[PDB]
């Protein structure tokens, strides 16, 4: 039906620039504008401009004009943003909208994730957290770059489980999962967190010990 | 430049109207200002909803309706559904920017409410061996999605050194969090007693722990 395709997730380092595009399928693509979206972890959305391939003519956000290049080429049907001169505040999830007369987005792309850090390639370090029905965890600290899966007896533990979002703290990540389960199941049935950092093939499994 | 306003959170059960406001610190929404709405729902999917004030996007139920309601750009939803329940932006076309009001979390009662289970581990004997000391609070289980967490180190409010994760929608529906207080193992010693207290529709759950 209509369709705005984007390119996948960037990580970039700090002064560096990138070019990320959406392709339209579905439509017209010289009727319709394509405005790009900001959206920042918890900023909101910001506007950052709009372009019109039919006769490129485009539009800015006063704040991203010095450092936003907007374009689009038909023959391809597809818009590229061009960001330069990267800074960790231009981290965010980045969206193409399709808009017309007097709207900016009725369908939206998928977004696209951008990272700005000098950060390097950091296996996580996994922590046991128990207490002493039993409410376990693993937490999964300091590592560089996102994702880490975390598995609880190799899958077998299923049910119960709560894997949180990472937050940034210093320039890694980190990140914690939970079980809980009966307390007569513990310790007799030994509970383990599995976690895979693949970016650095980093595979640890750590067993839950009573203190 | 201009500032667009929205509640912040409105709740609602099956069935009911709900209205959602939009205003500009200009005064008056006009129809030259185009008001938009958009929604927002988990793993960042948005879908448009109101173009041009009041036009209904490709697809969009007949129960969503735009209007401006004197001066304010409005969003009705007659007959709000479970599923209705997400993020609701609305931006204003502006001096040629559009510029967004920063979103109102509905929530449509779909099942009852729930309290929080917080839970407050301490640091792990591995993790004070490097000097670092993290405490990690987990929130589960709480519906309505909306939480505030506070700690305390010694009775004292702490505002440095701690992070929130936003909630997050789990597979049963209800919602769950987690908070982190990192400090040095040094500075873990210096103090006993330490809180993570959740408030939930008004009501406050404490788990305290103490260094010893
Ligand atoms: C598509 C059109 O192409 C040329 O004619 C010229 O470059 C125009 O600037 C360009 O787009 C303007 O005109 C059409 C008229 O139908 C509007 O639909 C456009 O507005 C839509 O897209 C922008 C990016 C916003 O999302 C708002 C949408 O309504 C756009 O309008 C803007 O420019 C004209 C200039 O004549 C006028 O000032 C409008 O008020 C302004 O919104």
């Amino acid at each position: 039906e209509v369709q705005v395709q984007q390119s996948g997730t960037v990580l970039a380092r700090p002064g560096a620039s990138v070019k990320m595009s959406c392709k339209a399928s579905g439509y017209t693509f010289t009727n319709y504008w394509m405005h790009w979206i900001k959206q920042r972890p918890g900023q909101g959305l910001e506007w950052i401009g709009a372009i019109y391939p039919g006769n490129s003519a485009t539009f800015y956000n006063h704040k991203f004009r010095a450092k936003t290049k907007l374009t689009a080429v038909t023959s391809t049907i597809t818009a590229y943003m061009e960001l330069s001169s990267l800074t960790n505040e231009d981290s965010a999830v980045y969206y193409c909208t399709r808009g017309g007369h007097g709207y900016y987005g009725d369908y939206w792309g998928q977004g696209a994730s951008l990272t700005v850090s000098s950060a390097k390639t950091t296996p996580p370090s996994v922590y046991p957290l128990a207490p002493g029905m039993v409410t376990l965890g693993c937490l999964v600290k300091g590592y560089f770059p996102e994702p880490v899966t975390v598995t609880w007896n190799s899958g077998s533990l299923s049910s119960g489980v709560h894997t949180f979002p990472a937050v940034l703290q210093s320039d890694l990540y980190t990140l914690s999962s939970s079980v809980t389960v009966p307390s007569s199941t513990w310790p007799s049935e030994t509970v383990t967190c599995n976690v895979a950092h693949p970016a650095s093939s980093t595979k640890v499994d750590k067993k839950i010990v009573p203190r | 430049q201009a500032v667009v306003t929205q509640e912040s959170a409105l709740t609602t059960s099956p069935g009911e109207t709900v209205t959602l406001t939009c205003r500009s610190s200009t005064g008056t929404v006009t129809s030259g200002n185009h008001a938009n709405w958009v929604q927002e729902k988990p793993d960042h999917l948005f879908t448009g909803l109101i173009g041009d004030t009041n036009n209904r996007a490709p697809g969009v139920p007949a129960r969503f309706s735009g209007s401006l309601i004197g001066d304010k750009a409005a969003l009705t939803i007659t007959g709000a559904q479970p599923e209705d329940e997400a993020i609701y932006f609305c931006a204003l076309w502006c001096n040629n920017h559009w510029i967004f009001g920063g979103g109102t979390k509905l929530t449509v009662l779909g099942q009852p409410k729930s309290s929080p289970s917080v839970t407050l581990f301490p640091p792990s004997s591995e993790e004070l061996e490097t000097n670092k000391a993290t405490l990690v609070c987990t929130i589960t289980d709480f519906y309505p999605g909306v939480v505030t967490v506070d700690w305390k180190v010694d009775g004292t409010p702490v505002t440095q050194g701690m992070e929130t994760t936003q909630p997050s929608k789990q597979s049963n529906n209800k919602y769950m969090a987690s908070s982190y207080l990192t400090l040095t193992a040094r500075a873990w010693e210096r103090h006993s007693s330490y809180s993570c207290q959740v408030t939930h529709e008004g009501h406050t759950v404490e788990k305290s722990l103490s260094r010893a």
